[PDB]
């Protein structure tokens, strides 16, 4: 929003590099910081860990109703046997959207959420926009936000990311699938079906 | 901490900016401040609840309108003071430096394996905060609780809006790691952990939405019993 | 509103400044500010409650670090464009017209007496506030009362530290405009008055002073009987 | 405190200098706003309203215990006797401090503070450290901002003007001043001893 107290966005840049290369040299200089590791795990995030394994879980729970039971009993369990799991998803816990109740996920607080299986988070949802309203009218952001009309008669579940603990949402298959192949119905999966802010995929 | 950071509720901070899409790092820096995250996590500066209370004690007009890794940079500077392992001075001289050279070479260093290994270490085998206690949980599903109305000044996983409120436990996780004792460097002294479910209208009044429910992780002291 | 201007309670906000010494005006744009707010309000902009609402609607990040006077601007603009007495496109050209031509002579206009006539009552008239109305006062003083929990989006007097809260009555003081109606543009609709004491333990939990008490102003709605 | 999101002050006052002339120039087409009228306001909260008419009702207090009476029964009627009030102090509530209460005034919603009688707030009263802080922890901001400590066993009475309602702090008559004259005792009334954030001046 328009702030009149606000330097430009590249003047702003400008700052933040110079404060972060004066940082990372002075770490460097400690030992305990180096160009390696910074890519690594750049490269981690970039391009291995992302939300194509969220999709490939979704998948085997579609099409595999005793997965989906595990899944649902215990997450990280259930994602372990895909290969699925670590850093800030060490405690998974999946929620099954149904045709009474719709789940969305929210960190409040900051910005928890499940990197094993979506990778890093999208700007938006660590953002103050998302995080302040989602708890208070889910009903109404999601439609005006992401053209998600939930009935006023369904139930909507908000689950709030205070702790460890990471909610993942099982979005419902959608009609019109039956006997898709699991790669096949992974294109219906999207980022924002497992965070709960839209359905998977129509069609 | 009661700060402008546990957004949860408020009003008035604007539509959602969402592009179509974006990558996942916007900028080189950010991926340097990715990075020091394990970096300093394996050098001592803090813990991942440290860590959040080094970003809540953040100017909030900062924090409300910074990039997000910005706030990573933040945090490893008050930990690093506050460590005694960055020098402040020499920290704000060095960005002058930079301001005026910004394609001045970096310092010279060795690679370190180790680091790597850290790193995929990590990555794929987590930094898991279950543990286990002697004390058995003092509360079980169905049991209808309430939340503290204590507003400490440290950190702690408090929201304000759920503060006095009252709900039913759905799960009990275990024990984990407890902010209010970790966040403020006082060790994990880990507590059963719940999701308790409370619903709009027990949060917002009347303006709730009558068909909806929060659900809310609480460590074991947040909540005391209603009915059982 | 949910806003961040609703500040009581909040940590991290930082250590007051205050000068040893100050002028009332630190700056002529701020007499300008100033005395826009009688102009406006004899004009029809906004009343006192709207005028309140406008700058709970401010963005946040500059609420908190602006000069006061420009929140005041601020309003006169969200109000302006509101009643359609303001056209957005013609300020936005004028104030690049004063930014490139900052001595440039304002507009040619005559000096009206009565609104020199209208400073002058209002100043040392006042605006009272207080109303007579038909219902007899609800509650008295020695009442014990619970804070509604509501959390309408418009304009109320409802800080967020306060609702869900039991505290005493301590005084009813007759009936005033109501905020929630009036800050909305839904007229007066006047309600009764009362001070309401609550302890800080029952406002902070144990963080609270044990022997200090915070006496906040509640319209009658806003309180709801405990113990007579 | 720092923000390196945030223009120099001489670029945010050069800003707002443009901005306001801008709208200023628009309400002076309108006809509803003039030069003289916002001389004439300005004149009067510079020189004529401000605290030396609050210290006036305090020293009469202070030499007339039925005025006081009055004082603490209905503050704007009380006030009215001395020629006192008007805009933003029309309903004027007085509270006194004694040897077993201090009271000290806010406004954590805005700003409301009563002009009749101390003109207008100093930028340290509207600001949100103040604000904030004094409701949550007021034994403590009293004793590191103004240096006033109150012994923890006097209790510490906050009011949050959330109203119309003003309330005025009437600050106990120092030590060693029997006898004084009126005229004497005002130069001990401060602006802060009346908001409540310190004594009235020793000796």
């Amino acid at each position: 929003t328009e702030n009149i107290l606000r330097k430009s966005d590249e003047e702003i840049q400008k700052e933040i590099t110079a404060r972060v290369k004066a940082l990372e040299s002075m770490l460097i200089e400690q030992g305990i910081l180096t160009t390696s590791m910074i890519d690594r795990m750049a490269e981690i995030y970039e391009n291995e860990v992302g939300p194509h394994l969220g999709a490939k879980v979704v998948v085997k729970a579609w099409t595999d109703p005793e997965f989906k039971k595990r899944l649902l009993a215990d997450g990280t369990e259930a994602c372990k046997e895909l290969g699925i799991g670590g850093l800030q998803g060490e405690d998974m816990m999946w929620v099954e959207n149904t045709d009474e109740v719709h789940h969305v996920v929210v960190c409040t607080l900051c910005d928890c959420y499940p990197w094993p299986v979506l990778g890093l988070p999208p700007n938006w949802f660590k953002e103050p926009q998302y995080r302040s309203r989602v708890v208070r009218e889910p009903r109404q952001l999601l439609k005006e936000e992401f053209g998600f009309e939930v009935p006023p008669s369904k139930e909507i579940k908000v689950w709030d990311s205070s702790s460890e603990m990471r909610f993942v949402v099982l979005p419902q298959r959608p009609a019109g699938t039956d006997g898709w192949s699991e790669e096949e119905l992974a294109t219906l999966v999207t980022r924002e079906s497992m965070i709960g802010v839209e359905p998977a995929k129509a069609v | 901490m009661n700060g402008v950071y546990d957004v949860g509720g408020t009003d008035g901070l604007g539509p959602i900016n969402r592009p179509a899409d974006e990558p996942v790092f916007r900028a080189e820096w950010e991926k340097v401040a990715f990075a020091m995250f394990p970096a300093t996590f394996r050098a001592g500066f803090m813990g991942l609840d440290e860590f959040r209370f080094g970003i809540e004690q953040m100017n909030p007009a900062e924090y409300l309108e910074s990039p997000y890794y910005w706030h990573w940079i933040r945090t490893y500077i008050h930990h690093g003071v506050r460590t005694g392992k960055i020098d402040l001075e020499e920290l704000e001289r060095r960005t002058q430096y930079y301001r005026e050279n910004p394609d001045a070479p970096l310092p010279e260093h060795e690679q370190k394996p180790e680091l790597i290994e850290f790193v995929n270490q990590a990555v794929y085998g987590g930094l898991p905060a279950s543990r286990e206690v002697d004390r058995p949980p003092k509360f079980k599903e169905g049991d209808v609780v309430r939340f503290s109305t204590a507003s400490p000044k440290g950190h702690a996983r408090r929201a304000r809006y759920v503060r006095g409120k009252t709900g039913t436990v759905v799960k009990h996780h275990g024990a984990y790691i407890y902010p209010d004792t970790a966040g403020n460097g006082l060790g994990e002294c880990p507590e059963h952990l719940y999701t308790v479910r409370f619903t709009a209208q027990e949060l917002w009044g009347p303006e709730g939405d009558p068909n909806s429910s929060v659900y809310y992780d609480c460590w074991e002291p947040y909540i005391e019993l209603v009915d059982t």
